[PDB]
């Protein structure tokens, strides 16, 4: 559920 | 930026736009005439950097520059552990002559503490789901390390700190990464990550804790 906030973002399973 | 407003033009003269094929993917922060900080997750093999900008779509405003950068270096511990140490230095191919609208900003000589009043800026997603053309600004406040470590369980690391999380739903969002969090008038953090969706009540955003990296930054600049 956490995402690094680039665009497009880099998101993770949590 | 969620629930902010247009910044006053050129009031954040350290703001850098990182673009590829004229499309923004991150921001950065000018910290010296030849050096831009950004998030390590924004790393690319080269960069076009917009300085002195307010609008992304408008004609070249007086004083604005598009500068190339062909070199950058991520912190050696980036993503060890996961999401931690999220910073890199980009070296501009030419130093910029600082001007009325392009200026560096110094890094805070104090680490964040709860209650610190800050401002975050960027061209990332708005509350309405659209991308702005004009640089956005919003106020957020630092929360304690204990709040950050509880919220971002299991990945909180001292290279991070948290700001925002208010009932006002003010936050950074996608496209804001690498941009500045200015606390009490000094560069305190870079937009790094948060929970999806952005702007949740009770959920702050996470920022790179720059006070922990001043020695690495300056060592790299002087090398």
């Amino acid at each position: 559920g956490f995402c690094q906030r680039s665009i497009p973002p880099i998101c993770f399973p949590n | 930026i969620i629930n902010g407003e247009d910044c006053s033009p050129h009031s954040q003269p350290w703001q850098a736009a990182l673009v590829m094929e004229n499309e923004l993917f991150c921001s950065g922060v000018l910290v010296h005439p030849q050096w831009v900080l950004s998030a390590a997750h924004c790393f690319q093999n080269s960069y076009t950097i917009g300085l002195g900008l307010h609008s992304l779509e408008a004609d070249q405003e007086p004083g604005s520059q598009m500068v190339e950068a062909s070199l950058s270096v991520r912190h050696p511990e980036y993503n060890r552990p996961l999401l931690a140490n999220d910073l890199m230095l980009i070296k501009l191919d030419e130093s910029v002559s600082e001007s009325d609208t392009i200026r560096s900003i110094s890094i805070a000589s104090q680490c964040p503490t709860a209650g610190n009043s800050c401002l975050v800026s960027g061209w990332g997603l708005l509350a309405n789901g659209r991308m702005p053309t004009v640089l956005q600004c919003v106020n957020v406040s630092v929360v304690s390390e204990e709040v950050c470590s509880k919220l971002y369980d299991p990945l909180y690391h001292p290279s991070m700190f948290c700001a925002g999380g208010g009932q006002d739903q003010k936050d950074s969002c996608n496209g804001d990464s690498g941009g500045p969090l200015i606390c009490n008038g000094y560069l305190q953090g870079l937009v790094s990550f948060g929970k999806a969706p952005c702007g949740q009540v009770g959920v702050p955003g996470v920022y790179t804790n720059l006070c922990k990296f001043t020695e690495w930054i300056e060592k790299t600049v002087q090398a």
